[PDB]
């Protein structure tokens, strides 16, 4: 009975932007 | 003279001796310097680590650190780790003033981290503590923008750390950059963020 927030994705190695959808 | 001229030249086969030694020092002085310089950060860090379930990270050189997320090069910044005490959760804090993802360049994102710090082991897992994320203004009372949120233990950012740091878990949406800079939140060109880990009702000795 807490709260449902956001987590994240997980880094890689190549070029790209900090995303998690 | 050219056979024993090298005898006098043997004294020249000495240059390389002084030389080769000196090398051993520029090495050290460097290694030391990188270390001295290193001891600085750690000493500038040990001085600023909260020990009572709360954080106040002071950010300056602002118009310098915005043009890093805006012109992509130094996106996120972090605070200092702040523990519940001396031997516990190493909760760090990272700032995406310009933003990351669903609040990138249209908002200022700020999240709450949790780190792996020795005493993770003995301390209750997974993280299950309230975490109020607010923005401190230099001016008068100025409303403290920000909120908390209860940890959903199933969140992959509240596990018992296994690697240097965790999965961020804050709000990509915080204060519309058009409000942050539409105030005094950046006095003397500096901002402040207050973190609050609602330890309140927790088992005590």
């Amino acid at each position: 009975k807490t709260a449902a927030p956001v987590q994240e994705t997980l880094h890689g190695s190549q070029p790209v932007t900090q995303e998690d959808g | 003279l050219e056979s024993v001229d090298k005898s006098a030249g043997q004294v020249a086969r000495n240059t390389g001796l002084l030389e080769s030694q000196l090398s051993r020092h520029d090495q050290m002085l460097s290694v030391h310097d990188i270390r001295l310089a290193d001891m600085d950060l750690r000493f500038q860090v040990l001085e600023t680590a909260s020990y009572n379930g709360v954080l106040i990270w002071k950010i300056r050189d602002y118009k310098r650190r915005k043009q890093e997320a805006v012109m992509g090069k130094t996106l996120s910044l972090y605070s200092q780790p702040f523990y519940t005490g001396y031997f516990g959760y190493k909760m760090c804090a990272r700032v995406y003033l310009n933003g990351d993802g669903m609040g990138k360049g249209t908002h200022l994102s700020l999240f709450f981290v949790i780190m792996r710090g020795e005493y993770d082991a003995l301390l209750p897992w997974p993280f299950k503590q309230k975490v109020t994320l607010m923005l401190m203004d230099q001016g008068s009372s100025r409303r403290h923008l920000g909120d908390a949120f209860k940890p959903d233990p199933n969140s992959s950012s509240f596990k018992k750390p296994t690697g240097e740091m965790n999965i961020a878990s804050g709000c990509p949406v915080f204060v519309a950059q058009t409000v942050l800079e539409n105030g005094t939140y950046i006095k003397d060109d500096t901002i402040f963020i207050k973190v609050i880990v609602d330890t309140s009702d927790l088992p005590d000795p």
